[PDB]
RNA sequence: ACGGGGAAUCAGGGUUCGAUUCCGGAGAGGGAGCCUGAGAAACGGCUACCACAUCCAAGGAAGGCAGCAGGCGCGCAAAUUACCCACUCCCGACCCGGGGAGGUAGUGACGAAAAAUAACAAUACAGGACUCUUUCGAGGCCCUGUAAUUGGAAUGAGUCCACUUUAAAUCCUUUAACGAGGAUCCAUUGGAGGGCAAGUCUGGUGCCAGCAGCCGCGGUAAUUCCAGCUCCAAUAGCGUAUAUUAAAGUUGCUGCAGUUAAAAAGCUCGUAGUUGGAUCU
């Protein structure tokens, strides 16, 4: 007996066929377009989409005046509007099935740092997040796959201790000032 | 059969030493490198030879 | 098995079978009766001074039995009621390590915290692994002498840099005696590695050597050697081999009082002449010029790893004269050969066996399944030997111990020993087929001149003229008979008496019936080829010897079999039928074979090596 | 030419390789 | 074969695992018998016997780790003889004492989560793309690199004062100071004939050594072995062995087959089983 929880969960699935061209090609295009590191970051966002399609595909067999479909189905669309993947006029339960991987990958903090212009490339956003230069509303966020909600998109900035926004220079500029 | 030849070709091979090259690349910058090789600025060129590591 | 209760019973018998057989040899070592628990301790890294650590593990009751230079003492702590014994040696010294780590029960290695070992400790580490390792335990000295964070890394930055020698073991550190108190328990409860050599012969370790000569002018007398018996029941009518000074017969044993009992003068055996076997090895009745040798030995060796035996054919002397003695075999493995056709005169000076394995199982049974009237183990028996020179005495006063052990019957004469070697890759120098090398074949030490051979199962064996680094070869030499098994070491003085370890291995069957065969390959060249005929230039030069070597079969370098058909030149040309069509790239060549015998360059004297360092 | 090397070597040891190369030429990207 | 709650896989149906932290049972080397007590056929209680085994002055005495550590043995196969009652709770006459229950560290690539190993700019290219020139060729307009071209700006990993954490420590979080140019502060494991992503390049060997799950490869030009280069896949992870699940509509209830591929009993009667025609507001 222990006071520990052993409840864990894997967050990706690997494909059934390992060496398949045009699966390899499409995921490499999605790695290069969004600045991701390995295939497992695509297989992770493929997995949260496959959980959302599957739960909506279950809710589509119950009729329109079901209790469970009306409650749990309105709570599924609410999250997808909240993270900015769906829009507001498309809140029937059948524009869930028209979602794709790219809608979910456009909402990462990495691509949003690139979209707002705080970076100048999609790989420049990965480092600027990871070097702790990026904060969201007060809080330095150190994770590039931080899915930016819709209300937290207007507050993404440059982290008041950083040499980019705050002003105290880094390791390199101060040593060159010492050698001045 | 006769066990006397064992490791014949392994010990007979002329020992060529590995040539020093640069440290390759790692991780996200490697995936960016091989995306830049294949998809952006793919060459308008002799197509259907799409066999990288084609000798001749 | 049948039905759940005769399966649970069937497991219980075989559990009881195994659990009782593992106990029938546990009492071989370190009981309350107590043949003392011999622990040899060596430091690897030369930064580790050995008097730093031995003082810390001194105190239960310490008994400093004084020696020449090193302090080799005994320990009694009766809170656990065991009798330890501590001997100590230095890294790289082949003399003082190999002579008392062979009769030891336990080796205790002392590793440094910083690195694993220096270069010189790796040398004596290699000889100990090939000699037969007893129970071993790692230990370290300077872990807690580092800061309170820098010690949890130092065991971790060490213990992977040990595994290419020592694959898995924990490391018991040494800083306190309360750290060493956990060492002696770990030392006590091990799995006892049983050295397969020593559990058939009765051996001993020197505790105090005393001497008085019979005469002083001849510089030879009689020793009073004292020490515990640690082998089998020591018979009185067996011979006695000091490990560094030859074999001889003793005349009197006697058991005095034990100078070190665990918890606190009678003569019993004498040697007659009727049972004592006679000592006779044979049957009574019948700088830049060597560099010029060194640079060609980096080349004449390399004429063997690309060409098998490509010799030059003699242009002056006739072929039936230069290669008179040889013969041609139709098939190297399935040919008949008389094993006693041409015995040399040295083979009338060696001893034979009727059947070696069945005379081994009868001399193996009598030491174990039969009880002799000798003195039993665990005792403290001192010993009077007959005739040993005075030179063995003062070197004990320098510090080295003298080890004597009994011999089986038929272990004093001469025969032809075959022994498997593998060349140690620590050395890179080439060795000829008839060099002079230091042999350590199972508690013996002698120089010899072997014959390197190949390790097959067929009766014939082809001579390898040099030493290769990957094939396991067999040395063959005249030596005194040691019954198998026996661990082998091979050394060679490079310079200043430094012994370079070049080959390790074990022992094959000692017999003269092993056919080692020296080959010679006669290379020719075919220069007119036809449809399944061939005109071979340059292989012979006379016309007449073509009819001499006509029945000797031919081969090519591309696998083609053939034979000599006719000669056609008055010069050295010939016609040869073949099976395939010869290629223009070929080189037809024939094989000549003859028996070979080793040299009799046996000497029991070995020079004492220096402290082995680098260059 | 993958056409000729396939039409010649479809029977030999190199059949699988020349079929791979011919599909590479025909399908293409 | 301890049983359940459950776990793996899975279209739907299924199949297999469940010693293992929760509930219930059993048992303290093997059987047996008791004392005490509300409660035990109790083993960190006792009495025997069978099996092992400790001390002994030889008359006697004491045992039971399938508790926590640790040892031996077994084996393919599994961690420290560490710190503390501060937490969660329990026992006692008790706000106070105790607890290897339990907590905290150590070992730990069982396994699961996040995630570095570089980014950017100016040049130049016998690189590509966009506007003009019929074309040569004209440009900061957008991209790319087998530039070990230059250039500062950014930063952790480490090293390390201090705070914070805690019973006291550690670790992480927070901060001084140092801390990157072959940023040598170098990423590996398998592969390149087809299944199956990716070289009939070069050297060696010559049905040998060896590779290869399968098909096959190797007999002097080896797309397959031994290597060098280059390329591919996953990536702080990747091979191998075995169990098992899908693939397997190759166990078939859904949902297979039975002339010739494996297969309908020689024929008929017959009890149980299985299945049974219309018809009632």
């Amino acid at each position: 007996p222990v006071a520990r929880s052993w409840v864990c969960r894997k967050t990706y699935v690997t494909p059934r066929r390992p060496f398949e061209k045009s699966r390899l090609d499409q995921e490499l295009k999605l790695i290069g377009e969004y600045g991701l590191r390995n295939k497992r970051e695509v297989w992770r966002v493929k997995f949260t989409l496959a959980k959302i399609r599957k739960a909506a595909r279950e809710l589509l067999t119950l009729d329109e005046k079901d209790p469970r479909r009306l409650f749990e189905g309105n709570a599924l669309l609410r999250r997808l509007v909240r993270i900015g993947v769906l829009d507001e006029g498309k809140m029937k339960l059948d524009y869930i099935l028209g979602l794709k991987i790219e809608d979910f990958l456009e909402r990462r903090l990495q691509t949003q740092v690139f979209k707002l212009g705080l970076a100048k490339s999609i790989h420049h956003a990965r480092v600027l997040i990871r070097q702790r230069h990026i904060r969201v509303r007060k809080q330095v966020v150190n994770i590039p796959s931080f899915i930016v909600r819709l209300d937290s998109q207007k507050h993404i900035d440059f982290s008041l201790r950083s040499p980019y926004g705050g002003g105290r220079p880094g390791r390199v500029k101060r040593k060159n000032a010492k050698k001045g | 059969g006769s066990l006397a030849r064992a490791g014949k070709v392994r010990g007979q091979t002329p020992k060529v030493a590995k040539q020093e090259k640069k440290k390759k690349k790692t991780g996200r910058a490697k995936r960016r490198m091989q995306y830049n090789r294949r998809f952006v600025n793919v060459v308008p060129t002799f197509g259907k030879k799409k066999g990288p590591n084609a000798n001749s | 098995e049948l039905s759940r209760v005769d399966q649970r019973h069937r497991a219980s018998q075989l559990r009881k079978q195994k659990k009782e057989a593992v106990l029938a040899e546990k009492r071989q070592l370190g009981g309350k009766d107590g043949p003392p628990h011999q622990v040899l301790v060596v430091p690897l890294h030369s930064r580790i001074s050995l008097p730093e650590a031995m003082q810390l593990l001194q105190d239960g009751t310490v008994h400093l039995n004084e020696l020449g230079n090193t302090q080799n003492f005994m320990l009694l702590c009766p809170r656990l009621k065991h009798r330890w014994f501590f001997t100590s040696a230095r890294p790289g010294d082949l003399h003082v390590v190999l002579d008392m780590a062979k009769v030891a029960d336990t080796i205790l290695f002392l590793l440094d915290p910083l690195e694993g070992w220096d270069s010189t400790g790796d040398y004596c580490l290699s000889c100990l692994f090939a000699q037969g390792l007893p129970t071993y335990t790692l230990a370290v000295q300077g872990i807690s002498g580092l800061p309170l964070k820098k010690q949890i890394d130092t065991r971790k930055k060490l213990s992977k840099a040990v595994e290419k020698r020592f694959p898995h073991d924990k490391l018991l550190l040494l800083d306190t005696q309360q750290e060493a108190g956990m060492l002696l328990r770990q030392l006590a409860n091990q799995k006892q590695q049983h050295l397969a050599f020593r559990d058939r012969r009765a051996y001993l370790f020197a505790h105090a050597v005393d001497f008085v000569p019979s005469e002083e002018n001849n510089l030879v007398g009689t020793l009073k050697i004292s020490g515990y018996v640690r082998g089998q029941t020591l018979n009185v009518n067996r011979l006695l081999h000091i490990v560094g000074y030859g074999d001889f017969q003793m005349k009197q044993i006697d058991a005095p009082g034990d100078p070190f009992p665990l918890n606190p003068k009678v003569l019993m055996k004498a040697d007659p002449g009727r049972q004592e076997s006679l000592q006779a090895e044979v049957i009574p009745d019948p700088d830049e010029e060597a560099e010029a040798k060194m640079l060609e030995k980096y080349k004449q060796e390399r004429l063997e790893e690309m060409f098998p035996d490509e010799v030059d054919t003699p242009r002056d002397v006739a072929a039936r004269i230069r290669f008179q003695k040889y013969r041609g075999l139709k098939s190297f493995r399935t040919s008949p050969w008389d094993p006693k056709e041409n015995l040399p005169q040295d083979y009338a000076r060696i001893f034979q066996f009727q059947n070696f394995t069945n005379t081994r199982k009868s001399i193996f049974k009598e030491v174990e399944e039969k009880e002799v009237e000798g003195a039993e183990v665990g005792w403290y028996v001192t010993l009077h030997v007959s005739e040993v020179p005075v030179s063995v005495v003062e070197c004990f006063r320098q510090g080295t111990p003298l080890i004597a052990f009994s011999l089986l019957p038929h272990e004093q004469k001469m025969s032809v020993l075959n022994m498997v070697v593998r060349r140690d890759p620590g050395n890179t120098e080439p060795v000829k087929a008839k060099e002079e090398l230091i042999f350590h074949c199972g508690f013996r030490r002698f120089r010899a001149s072997p014959l390197f051979s190949q390790h097959t199962a067929a009766d014939k064996h082809k001579l390898q003229r040099f030493l290769t680094a990957d094939m396991a070869l067999v040395a063959t030499v005249y030596a005194p008979i040691t019954f198998p098994p026996a661990s082998v070491l091979l050394f060679k003085q490079k310079s200043n008496g430094m012994h370079s370890l070049i080959a390790t291995g074990h022992l094959m069957s000692v017999d003269p019936d092993r056919m080692v065969i020296k080959r010679v390959v006669l290379s020719g060249h075919p220069f007119k080829i036809f449809t399944k005929m061939a005109v071979v230039r340059y292989m012979f030069f006379n016309r007449e010897d073509v009819l001499w070597f006509k029945p000797v079969e031919l081969r090519t370098k591309w696998g083609r079999r053939g034979h000599i058909k006719e000669p056609l030149g008055t010069h050295g040309h010939m016609k040869c039928s073949f099976d395939g069509k010869l290629k223009s790239q070929d080189t037809v060549l024939m094989n000549l074979y003859k028996r070979v015998f080793p040299k009799w360059t046996y000497d029991p004297y070995v020079p004492e090596p220096v402290p082995w360092l680098k260059s | 030419d993958p056409y000729e090397d396939f039409q010649e070597n479809w029977n030999t040891k190199h059949s699988s390789g020349v079929t791979r190369e011919l599909m590479r030429e025909l399908n293409g990207g």
